[PDB]
RNA sequence: UUGGCGGUACUUUAUAUCCAUCUAGAGGAGCCUGUUCUAUAAUCGAUAAACCCCGCUCUACCUCACCAUCUCUUGCUAAUUCAGCCUAUAUACCGCCAUCUUCAGCAAACCCUAAAAAGGUAUUAAAGUAAGCAAAAGAAUCAAACAUAAAAACGUUAGGUCAAGGUGUAGCCAAUGAAAUGGGAAGAAAUGGGCUACAUUUUCUUAUAAAAGAACAUUACUAUACCCUUUAUGAAACUAAAGGACUAAGGAGGAUUUAGU
């Protein structure tokens, strides 16, 4: 008994009407955009809505949407009993009919395997589904203790002898682990009008950006912005930074590089070239060497950039003096 | 590129379900409150102009600036009089003109004529306006005309026109005689007013009257004055009085119009139609065929406003089509309205609803139901909101096509147009639905419609204590409930015959009994007997005997039934 | 309309003059807006409109501009506490080529009249003409 | 006793799926939930809630909709607008071909903004660009023309740029730049006695 | 009624400087050069002084158009920081948002 | 200036000073000034067709007009009367019955309990208050928090009755909680011939002794005021 | 032009086409203040003679 | 604590609309701009004049439709045209709206010397985004 | 039965922090700037943390609210025995904020208790439940992350602001209102913050931060002071900049304190 509106819940009759309007919505949206209604799809709908209702709101949940009711409306709002009031599932009164119905099946499988009576690593590089994924399969809220108990039961199933039916079952709750390989992506090897091989790669340090063009065969002649490298870089430390890629792979005096660095200062421009050269030099080295470069810092872009000044303090971190009290 | 939206009201009306005109009254009332707010705003702007004078619009917009109508020239000079004449003030200009004469300062004949034009046209009365007329023998116009030292053709011409406009036909003709005696020459506009005068005056002999009007035309050629469209339009409008004898003269005029080179306008045909197709025409046996020829002549042509009766043509043409019961001609007339921008000459508010009402009524009568329903969606509501009689014609058409499945939908449409509480319409909907039997699905649909029409009676009864349920609707609503799986509701409605003291019909009473036999409920069968006894209907006794044989009556029922039989 | 359709719609009068027409080598249309999505819809509408009239069009996105300024948060004192505000301007350049003067007026009118609210245009016509008759021949 | 008016059902219900939508939205109008037959929703949704509906939606009203501009309308619109367009001369099929016959390039700028005033000060400026190769200039003339114009001449492109914004209107600034070219050209050909002392 | 008596005085200063703009331009031109005799320049130095003080355009102060606040005004909108924040924080200024970066 | 004018909601918010440092830790009354104003009505007395007067009268399309000085003075005085009458209406109220005293809640009817889950109305039941305690505890919200404990009883006068305690921070909430809780704890009391107990009853509940006696008809209820209720 | 806005809106309020919640708020505070005897004195008849 | 344009929490009984619920930092993220003109774009003029005209147009519409506005109005300037889009409660009779539309449009077109149109969407009652 | 604070000083805890570690400063000199004090005919407010380059992203006149002197009395508006009021109370308030604070709580409606002043957890589970607000998430810094910004409820300080504006109550209406002219001064003073120098990792010059040639302790380094010229803005130079000399002190700054991962 409060002014806050009563819980808004959706019946099967309500969602059913929301799906008829959506189906009639598609036929109108198709007629607007001049497309054929039969083939009009979810992808075309989202594109049409973006043209007819251009919104530049940064958060995409707040933009106009004409989606199917299944997506927008919470799925876990379906009638669980009939007209006579008798629930449909024998575990209705537990409050977690779907979680306990699943724990009922897995416990019955375990009993038959134990009564009836090889390597268990049938699948590798897989993980157990996270609670958020499980909650989606069950379509009901689970607690952290409920998730832990389900996994322990599934593990016990794997320990026991498993027929092909059991392996398919546990597969449903095994999700492929992401295979993000931190391995450098080698650039192609183009050919010049003369016919010499060369690779190109970009590099960015602070505000400086470089575009190197390493040549497979050379005597070590580096030209920066159409100038020599001793002239362009009068500082010793800046030249050393250009030496690091080649010296590491013992490839000094074997390549001819032509660089074009714009932006930043003297040190930031040398660093930008170093990464650009290291990435272009990848095409002319063995894969074992490319990994050696990656593990020495030569292929990682440096993310350190100047931080903004903050209002009310002298600098990015420097604070105004705390006046003597 | 764009066409009319069939599901939208006219663009003038605000696009909102709450603000869309339901009926024809709200259509006119909504366009009179809008104009009222426009006039309220212009009053504030024209009364406190200092607040609406800053101009920030480049280029400058003249029509969004305050208007000033009061003279700002204070000195009494011929120039100041000219300002008042330009501003169209009649009394102020007369005062300053007389003051100029009192001083004796020279006044140009052209300026004195601009004063007479204003006075003659407004007939000595201030221009009509809104804020928080026969010719008078003693008036400023005639007095100023006499004071004029030097007279010219225009001066006499202005007097002749102002007199005719303000119903001074006899005097205007006398003024024209003076113009001839002075040997001056009139203009086309003055000749048109003189012809309008002879016609309006009632001459005992038409042959003399016609020969007189022709004499004015003969003096138009002696003075080398060429006629215009209005000249011929005026003559034909006068001929509409003598329908019988004006037919041959009227055709002769139109042939002369083309030879001269004047192009007949929509107004010129509007007059010939009236003269050949009289509304009060007893001789309908053999109507004239001229309307067919005109439509062929005007087929595909585009027309522009060139007279003051152009709008009248389309409304008159549709009327003649309905009288002749020719739907092919109605399509040609409507097709002409669609060519180019002819739609602009359909007519104003009084005549726009007559044209389409006449048109749509003709469609339903003489058009296939499939085509009739296409026109129904196009014209309504976008073009016009129809009155209830339009729906009675539509429902009658549905009945003639054996498509009564659509009667429930027509009712829902009718409610939007303010026919929800119309007694005649509610009686027609129920009548057609319950006139004959139907398949179970159709009967169930009609039953839902019957429930909706019942709610209108119930809600109406709640508002009005002195409410009467007409007898026929009661029978129709009860029958439909029995036939469509709503028998329980029909038994409750049986009591309403007694509450309103309406005499149940013999057919309805026996129908209730038939349903009772299938149900097998003797109690329900005896309930019918109770109502028959109330109104002392003779069949009630026979019905009671019928119940005795139809059902086995318990001893308690025998005593109760016997009492009712005695009653 | 299902059965009721105009018969001979009236069309505007276009009269060919005897004056020669302007020749625009290039015509750059720089539209500006706070919202990128609006530019995408206008970019689609303008590119589709150009293609339908036979005009040659290219599109690129000039770098966006963001202007930031600081204000004082409190009505009184409390200097160190500020509030910052920004305005973002986004650009879409429609580079048209080889347009006569009649084609550039009708196209610009059509797309200028349909310019959404909050969008500003900057047309930069580039006309090409012959040399002045005096300059053609050196005269002393 | 007082009677409150009842709103009619939205006219979207009466709209067919094969309607002529261009007729529904002829020109730019605000989003009208009673005229747009689409179940569109907009708004960040509350927890366990869906985005708000179209009816009474201020966010959808704040959007500059393109319902008036649909692919079906635009094609029907441009079809009518074809009679206005004129054909570009086929011979001028390349940029170099244009420089051959029409060496003079005149830049003029228009500006479109929202407000009561159509005035922009930047619209008066005009810029003339001509290549000296296109001009008939003797070896003496070209050297004199390049010294007089100063930084207006670009050696890399050999283009002379005359920008005139001093006059109030665009027709005056345009006529002035053409004038500047004639005097510079004719003066360059003229030879003065003091020039022999270079 | 303007916001306060200070805004009214400034409004008059702005309307009298517009009246005397041409005059103060022509006379002041005679002084901002080295081509005319110093006797004439000294005399124009006195004609400019003789014009009314409110004709001088350096006595105009930019004040918030809605609250007549002398300082804290933003010239692009002619509003004080306090009034500008009320309109910006409510979505009433077209394109103004908070700066997060 | 027209630009320094604020809305009514903000003007009353400031004047009332409800949210303030003094209010929370320790009289002005709000008024609505648009209550009697009819759109289109001004001091000058202009008449606007379609806004404050009929658009059409006796078939005549009306035009703008203004009321005379005498007519307008009547309208101003009439509205002043209606405003004064509205103030009288605010003062007026329908007196309800007191309980065992005039300033106490004991014995006061608060109506029937609220409807049930499936439209189970309880119009046949009456609710009576027996004790109302305003007790203060010590929570950080106010330092010393506020609490209202309400004991109520319900019965249909036909043998079924129950009691419950409802606690809340607001008295109105404590009434609802107690009133709807008691409907779930309905005892059925056996009455001899519908007017008295079947036999003498003597009992001690904790330190409270009750001693009831069966009596003949017409004797009435001679009992503690709470027992009579 | 602050005079144009203040004057125009004041005129509209007297025609009944505009409602100033602020002014009605002030109009009633003066009415109540005058009843309490704290109303504005007449010019030339102030407390000081 | 920041007090700017925040409808503070009550005890779950205050009905806030979508516009009212979102604080200033959600501008351009979850909620858009009520006025859309070209005067705050880069290298554009007359920001001061567009902002002042909006302030007046908002006070004018409130007084002209007193108690009949369900939410803040939306102002759209295209070329010299001004468009006012307001959600209005269905309190007043229909014909009264036709008067106020004709009056408010004509008056505002002669005051700012631009074409002004009023677009009114009628709601049965204020739309509540959440109860706070 | 609760709430509190007492000496919660005890165990873990903070993370540019309490001490320790590290770097550059402040504390000394010269100036710039705020405040207090003295003081003037001459604003006001802020004034421990959470004031002191604060309202001011800005005072030669204007700004201006201050003081002296002279003047106006229906005195901005359509109307009004009305206009106007920076007049007192931020201890009547709105509005917009500081603070604890990127702290983690605030918790409505129901249900249960051998009566409840209150409480309501156990997961191999024992009476709690299904929803909000903040956090998280999301979005912004235009790949990705991280980081930074932004966000941070309820209370605490009757904290700050009637002088952004609006407003309750009380006060002034020939004056506490309006306008004009000219002033709103200073320091053998204390203190907060900033700036420059004290030099050799330096000074000057050319390049450019590469390299080179000179200077290098009595004025070598070293005056954003005073003074002297020219110049820009302005009606007004009392302002700012650029030169010119004049050049004094200062030789790296006690206890002590600020910022930075
Ligand atoms: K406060
Ligand atoms: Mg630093
Ligand atoms: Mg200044
Ligand atoms: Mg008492
Ligand atoms: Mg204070
Ligand atoms: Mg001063
Ligand atoms: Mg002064
Ligand atoms: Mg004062
Ligand atoms: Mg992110
Ligand atoms: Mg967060
Ligand atoms: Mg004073
Ligand atoms: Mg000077």
């Amino acid at each position: 008994n409060v002014q806050a509106s009563r819980q808004e819940s959706y019946t099967e009759d309500f969602i059913k009407k929301q799906i008829e309007e959506f189906n009639i919505g598609k036929r109108h949206l198709a007629n607007m955009m001049g497309e054929d209604p039969e083939t009009f799809a979810e992808e075309d709908i989202d594109r049409a809505i973006a043209y007819l209702f251009p919104s530049g709101l940064f958060e995409k949940r707040a933009r106009p949407m004409m989606k199917h009711p299944e997506h927008i409306f919470p799925k876990q709002r379906a009638t669980q009993w009939g007209e006579d009031g008798r629930p449909f599932h024998f575990l209705f009164y537990t409050g977690k009919q779907s979680y306990y119905s699943l724990m009922h099946d897995v416990y019955g499988k375990v009993m038959q395997l134990e009564k009836h009576r090889a390597e268990s690593r049938d699948l590798i590089g897989s993980r157990w589904l996270i609670k958020e994924e499980l909650e989606e399969m069950l379509v009901e809220k689970l607690s952290d203790e409920d998730y832990a108990q389900f996994i322990r039961l599934l593990e016990k199933l794997l320990t026991l002898p498993c027929g092909p039916a059991e392996e398919e079952f546990v597969q449903r709750f095994r999700r492929s682990v992401t295979i993000q390989s931190k391995k450098q992506l080698i650039e192609p090897v183009q050919y010049d009008e003369q016919g010499m091989a060369f690779s190109t790669s970009e590099g960015r340090r602070k505000s400086a950006t470089a575009q190197a063009v390493v040549y497979e065969h050379g005597s070590g002649k580096i030209h920066v912005n159409g100038v020599d490298y001793l002239i362009y870089f009068p500082i010793t430390q800046d030249r050393e930074q250009l030496m690091f890629p080649f010296h590491f792979l013992d490839r000094l005096e074997r390549h001819d590089v032509t660089c074009t660095v714009s932006g930043g200062g003297r040190s930031a421009q040398a660093g930008a070239i170093r990464l650009a050269m290291a990435r272009a030099l990848c095409s002319f080295v063995t894969e074992d060497e490319v990994e050696w470069m990656r593990q020495a810092g030569l292929l990682t872009p440096d993310p350190r950039i100047r931080e903004r000044k903050k209002p009310g303090q002298e600098g990015a971190r420097r604070k105004f003096t705390w006046k003597k009290r | 590129t764009v066409n009319r939206d069939p599901t939208a009201a006219p663009y003038v009306f605000h696009d909102d379900p709450y603000l869309i005109p339901t009926s024809a009254l709200e259509s006119r009332s909504f366009l009179l409150a809008k104009k009222s707010g426009e006039t309220a705003a212009k009053f504030i702007i024209n009364s406190y102009p200092k607040y609406f004078q800053k101009d920030i619009a480049e280029p400058h917009i003249p029509c969004l600036m305050p208007e000033y109508f009061e003279p700002q020239i204070e000195d009494v000079s011929e120039a100041a009089l000219e300002e008042r004449i330009r501003l169209r003030k009649v009394r102020a200009s007369v005062d300053m003109f007389d003051q100029l004469l009192q001083a004796g300062t020279t006044v140009s004949l052209e300026t004195t004529n601009s004063l007479l034009d204003l006075l003659c046209y407004y007939g000595d009365q201030e221009p009509p306006a809104d804020y928080p007329g026969p010719w008078k023998a003693q008036n400023n116009a005639e007095r100023i005309f006499a004071l004029m030292p030097e007279k010219n053709a225009r001066s006499y011409c202005t007097m002749i026109r102002g007199m005719v406009k303000h119903r001074a036909y006899a005097q205007a003709l006398n003024v024209y005689t003076e113009l001839l005696n002075n040997r001056l020459s009139a203009d086309v506009y003055t000749f048109n007013a003189l012809i309008e005068a002879k016609t309006f005056i009632l001459n005992e002999k038409f042959e003399e009257k016609w020969n007189d009007i022709l004499d004015l035309l003969k003096h138009m050629v002696a003075q080398k004055v060429k006629p215009n469209l209005q000249t011929f339009n005026t003559i034909l409008k006068g001929l509409r009085k003598c329908y019988s004898l004006g037919r041959i003269p009227a055709l002769q005029i139109l042939r002369e119009m083309k030879h001269i080179g004047i192009e007949p306008s929509l107004a010129t045909y509007h007059h010939i139609i009236h003269l050949f197709y009289p509304r009060d025409l007893s001789a309908i046996k053999m109507p004239s065929l001229i309307i067919y020829d005109i439509m062929n002549e005007l087929e595909g042509r585009t027309f522009s406003p060139q007279d003051l009766d152009d709008g009248r043509f389309f409304q008159l043409a549709m009327s003649v089509c309905s009288s002749l019961r020719d739907l092919e001609l109605a399509y040609q007339v409507h097709r002409l309205l669609n060519t180019g921008d002819n739609r602009k000459l359909v007519g104003h508010d009084p005549l726009r609803k007559v044209y389409y009402s006449k048109f749509f009524s003709l469609i339903c009568s003489l058009e296939q139901i499939d085509v009739t329903l296409k026109w129904y969606k196009d014209l309504i509501p976008s073009v016009f909101l129809p009155h209830y009689q339009i729906f009675i014609g539509l429902l009658q058409a549905l009945d003639v096509a054996n498509r009564l499945e659509l009667v429930p939908q027509i009712w829902k449409d009718s409610k939007e147009y303010s026919h929800t509480f119309r007694d005649a319409l509610r009686e027609e909907v129920l009548m057609l639905m319950a006139r004959d039997k139907h398949p179970p699905e159709l009967q169930v649909a009609f039953a839902d419609c019957a429930a909706d029409i019942k709610s209108t009676y119930e809600d109406q009864s709640a508002r009005q204590p002195a409410f009467d349920w007409p007898a026929n609707p009661l029978q129709y609503i009860a029958v439909l409930f029995l036939r469509g799986g709503r028998s329980q509701e029909a038994w409750k409605m049986l009591e309403l015959f007694k509450k309103h003291k309406k005499i149940p019909r013999n057919e309805l009473l026996e129908e209730f009994m038939d349903t009772a036999k299938a149900s097998g409920s003797t109690a329900l069968a005896i309930e019918v007997v109770k109502l028959a006894s109330a109104f002392s209907l003779p069949i009630g006794e026979s019905l009671a005997q019928r119940v005795v044989m139809d059902f086995t009556v318990d001893p308690e029922q025998k005593e109760a039934l016997g009492n009712l039989t005695e009653l | 309309l299902h059965v009721d359709v105009p018969k001979d719609v009236t069309r505007p009068t276009i009269t060919t003059s005897d004056e020669p027409d302007t020749l625009y080598k290039r015509l750059s249309i720089l539209v500006k807006a706070h919202d990128r999505a609006v530019l995408d819809s206008y970019e689609y509408f303008a590119v589709l409109a150009a293609k339908e009239l036979g005009i040659s069009i290219k599109v690129h996105e000039p770098p966006r501009k963001i202007e930031r300024f600081t204000l004082l948060k409190s009505v009184h004192i409390f200097k160190k506490h500020r509030v910052q505000y920004e305005m973002r301007t986004l650009y879409r350049c429609l580079e048209l080529k080889h347009l006569t003067g009649s084609t550039a007026s009708v196209y610009l009118e059509y797309i200028q009249r349909n310019l959404p609210e909050g969008v500003a245009m900057e047309v930069t016509k580039t006309q090409i003409q012959q040399l002045p008759e005096h300059i053609k021949e050196p005269m002393w | 006793r007082p009677m409150r008016r009842k709103a009619l059902p939205p006219r979207t219900e009466k709209m067919d799926t094969d309607q002529d939508w261009p007729s529904v939205y002829p020109t730019a109008a605000p989003f009208k939930p009673s005229a747009v037959p689409l179940p569109v929703r907009m708004g960040y949704p509350v927890k366990k809630g869906v985005p708000m509906a179209k009816e009474g939606n201020l966010e959808l009203l704040k959007i500059p909709n393109f319902l008036h501009l649909t692919p079906v309308a635009i094609k029907r619109h441009c079809a009518a607008l074809k009679d206005f367009c004129t054909e570009w001369p086929a011979a001028l099929d390349s940029d170099e071909k244009c420089e051959e016959h029409f060496p003079v390039e005149i830049d003029t700028a228009d500006y479109v903004s929202s407000g009561p005033s159509i005035r922009n000060p930047k619209a008066r400026a005009v810029t003339l660009r001509v290549k000296l190769s296109s001009l008939n200039l003797d070896n003496h003339a070209k050297k004199k023309l390049i010294k007089l114009v100063g930084e207006r001449y670009c050696k890399a492109t050999d283009v002379l740029t005359i920008t005139t914004d001093r006059c109030p209107l665009k027709r005056q600034n345009y006529d002035y730049a053409v004038y500047l070219l004639t005097v510079l050209y004719h003066e360059s050909w003229k030879t003065e006695d003091w020039e022999n002392s270079k | 009624y303007y916001v306060d008596w200070r805004m009214l005085r400034d409004l008059k200063r702005r309307k009298m400087a517009y009246e005397y703009a041409d005059e103060r331009l022509r006379i002041n031109s005679l002084r901002k050069n080295t081509i005319l005799p110093k006797d004439l320049q000294e005399m124009a130095g006195d004609e400019i002084a003789a014009l009314p003080r409110d004709s001088c355009p350096v006595r105009i102060r930019n004040r918030c158009v809605m609250t007549s606040r002398p300082r804290g005004v933003k010239r692009r909108w002619r509003l004080s920081r306090i009034v500008f924040r009320h309109l910006a924080d409510h979505g009433l200024l077209s394109g103004v948002q908070r700066a997060i970066w | 200036s027209f630009f320094t004018k604020l809305t009514a909601e903000e003007l009353w918010k400031g004047a009332l000073a409800e949210t303030g440092a003094g209010a929370r830790k320790g009289k002005k009354k709000r008024k609505d000034l648009n209550r009697g104003q009819i759109i289109g009505e001004g001091r000058s007395g202009f008449l606007w067709p379609g806004l404050n007067v009929p658009l059409i009268k006796s078939g005549v399309v009306q035009n703008i007009g203004q009321r005379s000085k005498e007519e307008q003075q009547k309208v101003e005085a009439t509205m002043v009367e209606q405003r004064e009458e509205w103030d009288r209406k605010r003062k007026i109220k329908v007196k309800r019955e007191r309980g065992w005293s005039g300033n106490t809640w004991g014995g006061v009817s608060i109506g029937p309990p609220d409807p049930g889950p499936n439209g189970e109305t309880y119009e046949d039941f009456d609710t009576r208050i027996l004790e109302v305690r305003n007790v203060f505890n010590m929570t950080a919200k106010e330092g010393r928090k506020k609490s209202v404990r309400v004991l109520v009883a319900v019965g249909n006068g036909n043998g079924a009755a129950g009691f419950a305690i409802g606690k809340a921070a607001d008295r109105g909430d404590a009434f609802r909680k107690a009133k709807n809780r008691a409907i779930h704890y309905l005892h059925y009391i056996e009455r001899y011939e519908g007017h008295t107990i079947f036999h003498d009853i003597s009992l001690r509940f904790k330190r409270t002794q009750i001693r009831m006696k069966k009596q003949p008809r017409g004797y009435g209820l001679r009992c503690h005021r709470a027992i009579i209720t | 032009n602050h005079n144009t806005y203040f004057a125009l809106m004041g005129n509209l309020r007297f025609l009944g086409l505009y409602r100033d919640e602020h002014q009605d708020f002030k109009d009633e505070q003066r009415r109540l203040k005058k009843l309490r005897g704290k109303g504005k004195p007449r010019k030339g008849e102030g407390k000081r003679a | 604590k920041n007090r700017a344009a925040r409808v503070r929490v009550a005890k779950g009984n205050k009905p806030v609309s979508y516009e009212e619920a979102h604080a200033p930092h959600y501008i351009a993220h979850r909620k858009g701009w009520l006025s859309l003109h070209t005067g705050n774009l880069d290298g554009e003029d007359h920001a001061a004049e567009r902002t002042l005209e909006d302030v007046f147009l908002r006070k004018f519409m409130m007084g002209t439709f007193p108690g009949c506005l369900a939410d803040q109005i939306v102002l759209k300037r295209r070329a010299n045209q001004v468009d006012i889009c307001a959600l209005v409660l269905r309190q007043l009779p229909a014909h009264k709206f036709y008067f106020l539309v004709g009056y408010s449009e004509t008056l505002l077109s002669h005051f700012y010397k631009c074409p002004v149109r009023l677009h009114l969407q009628t709601v049965p009652s204020k739309v509540v985004y959440k109860y706070i």
